């Protein structure tokens, strides 16, 4: 199992960074998909999540109406576009993958660096 | 008409399918209420899962979920404590059937209340109301007491060990089906619809108990409820009667049973939560295999129990069962690799051959008309064991996690040095 992400980088404040989570090693049609970041010197800040279909999308009010999760199962990529980025956003964004159950493991991705400035 | 074994199967299927679903809903509601959109498990461990930094909000939601599970379990245990001790002694005086119909009805009502709470996304305090209502009618504990008494009323002295073993094998089979069916229905397109099976199972249990069960009390007198002689019927079971020094054996056996089932209950939880640790890191299927092999000891210890009885007495069989538990837990607590963990499951094949023996001997000591009282008290002890096991072991595991992972299993194995010594001392003392 491996999840690899590539959308980060040095983007200006207000840019439109678009992360991809090119997952494989498992089904990905039966897995919940999350997003999370570890801001500089701080802890995880879970952003969004989406049920195996694309119906149970939940956010956090810090990123409501500004982060737009998505997934495309025929390609096995999970997106999260970021409109109107802010300097408080810079972090290392990870891409988790859970079955939404207690006796199931979660598969943290490697996570890429977003350096908003 | 046939027998009582299907009742326990259907009633244990309810618990197995209910507890994970209930705590999953607790996670959902409590998390969403606090603006936390993340995984609904505890904090993970190892295998590149994050950075190690504490998740302050995830830990808060986890603590809240644990606190609410504690609250509902404790309330249920007190109402069950006050109810089963009144519904058991009466059962051995009016028949086992009514006292088996009532708790199945209570469990159906509880499942219906839980369903109504989930579909409406209601508060989580309302889950306490359902558990309290089911507790009044006698919880799952009263089902256990009624079934065990009903078996103990249809078997000789020289057969109660095997009959109780058969019943507990049905219990374990129901648990395995519940766990491995949850691992594929709860996980895949579940958490709401799989709870319909709980209501279906409880409705089936009530219907089978009422319209397809054959009572075992061959003479059912007429006795009033709310009598106070069903509470006095255990005080004058443990303290005054049985004067030929058969009063000490009751207390010692009860203590041994308490310790044994406490350890069993704690180690199951730590199994599921420890399989996916730092040096093991088990996949989703391997966890299902582990649960199946954990619950397959029920129906594989029965074969030995019946086979061992032909050569060793009914005590030493349980001594060997306790030795097998000790060996299995010791080799699991050192299982730093998956062949070692599966060997640890494998050694515990005579593992749950001891509990049947203990309760069977408890039954062989009381008179023929007091199995209701005896198994009411034993059911209360088992509920208290559930509570204490959960608390102690879930508090122990995080503490011995960066010091020596698996000390919960090691300490559980040190605990069973007491039941083995107790039972051996009793058996040695009878013969002299
Ligand atoms: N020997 C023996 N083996 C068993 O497997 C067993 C069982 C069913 C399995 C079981 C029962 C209670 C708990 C537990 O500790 N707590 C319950 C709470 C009950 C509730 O909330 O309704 C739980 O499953 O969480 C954990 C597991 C009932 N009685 C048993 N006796």
């Amino acid at each position: 199992v491996q999840l690899v992400e590539s959308g980060g980088g040095l983007v200006q404040p207000g840019g439109s960074l678009r992360l991809s989570c090119a997952a494989s090693g498992f089904t990905f049609s039966r897995y919940w998909m999350y997003w999370v970041r570890q801001a500089p010197g701080k802890g995880p800040e879970w952003l969004s999540h989406m049920n195996p279909s694309g119906s149970d999308i939940k956010y956090t009010d810090s990123v409501k109406g500004r982060f737009t999760i998505s997934r495309d199962n025929a390609k096995n990529t999970l997106y999260l576009q970021m409109n109107s980025l802010k300097p408080d956003d810079t972090a290392v964004y990870y891409c988790v993958a859970d079955r939404r159950a207690l006796g199931s493991p979660e598969y943290w991705g490697q996570g890429t660096q977003v350096t908003v400035s | 008409a046939p027998s009582v074994e299907p009742l326990l199967f259907l009633a244990t299927l309810a618990l197995g399918l209910q507890v994970p679903l209930a705590t999953q809903y607790l996670w959902d509601r409590l998390g969403a209420e606090r603006g936390y959109v993340g995984p609904n498990a505890s904090s993970p461990h190892g295998c590149g899962n994050g950075s190690g930094a504490v998740d302050p909000l995830r830990e808060e939601v986890e603590a809240l979920v644990a606190h609410w599970n504690l609250c509902i379990n404790l309330g249920g245990f007190f109402v069950g404590l006050f109810s089963v001790t009144l519904f058991g002694p009466w059962s051995d005086s009016v028949g086992r059937r009514p006292v088996l119909v009532l708790p199945a009805v209570g469990m159906a009502v509880q499942a219906a209340v839980y369903l109504l709470v989930m579909y409406l996304r209601l508060h989580v305090a309302y889950l306490l109301l359902g558990r309290i209502i089911s507790g009044l009618l006698g919880d799952y504990n009263l089902i256990l007491a009624g079934c065990f008494a009903s078996v103990a009323d249809s078997s000789n002295q020289r057969t109660r060990t095997f009959r109780v073993a058969i019943l507990e094998a049905c219990l374990g089979v129901a648990g395995m089906v519940a766990s491995v069916g949850g691992g594929q229905w709860r996980k895949a397109e579940g958490y709401i619809n799989p709870f319909w099976l709980v209501l279906a199972a409880s409705l089936a249990a009530a219907l089978y108990a009422a319209l397809c069960l054959q009572e075992t009390v061959k003479q059912r007198r007429a006795a009033k409820l709310l009598t106070l002689q069903h509470y006095k019927a255990v005080y004058k079971l443990y303290t005054a009667p049985e004067d030929l020094s058969s009063r000490r054996k009751l207390a010692l056996y009860s203590l041994a049973f308490f310790l044994l089932v406490t350890v069993h209950f704690g180690t199951k939880d730590l199994y599921v939560l420890y399989e996916l640790g730092s040096p093991l890191c088990w996949a989703s299927d391997l966890i299902g295999y582990g649960s199946a092999a954990s619950y397959l000891a029920y129906l594989s210890s029965l074969g030995g129990l019946r086979l061992l009885q032909l050569c060793l007495e009914d005590t030493w069989v349980a001594e060997i069962g306790l030795i097998s538990n000790i060996a299995g837990l010791v080799v699991i607590s050192l299982a730093t690799t998956t062949p070692l963990m599966f060997t640890g499951y494998g050694i515990m094949f005579l593992s749950m051959a001891a509990t049947p023996v203990i309760r069977a001997k408890l039954s062989k000591l009381v008179s023929e008309t007091e199995q209701g009282a005896l198994f009411a008290s034993v059911a209360c002890v088992e509920g208290l064991c559930s509570l204490v096991a959960t608390g102690v072991f879930n508090s122990l595991y995080p503490s011995t996690l960066h010091f020596m992972r698996g000390f919960p299993f090691l300490f559980g194995a040190i605990l069973l040095l007491i039941p083995a010594a107790i039972m051996g001392w009793i058996e040695i003392q009878d013969s002299n």
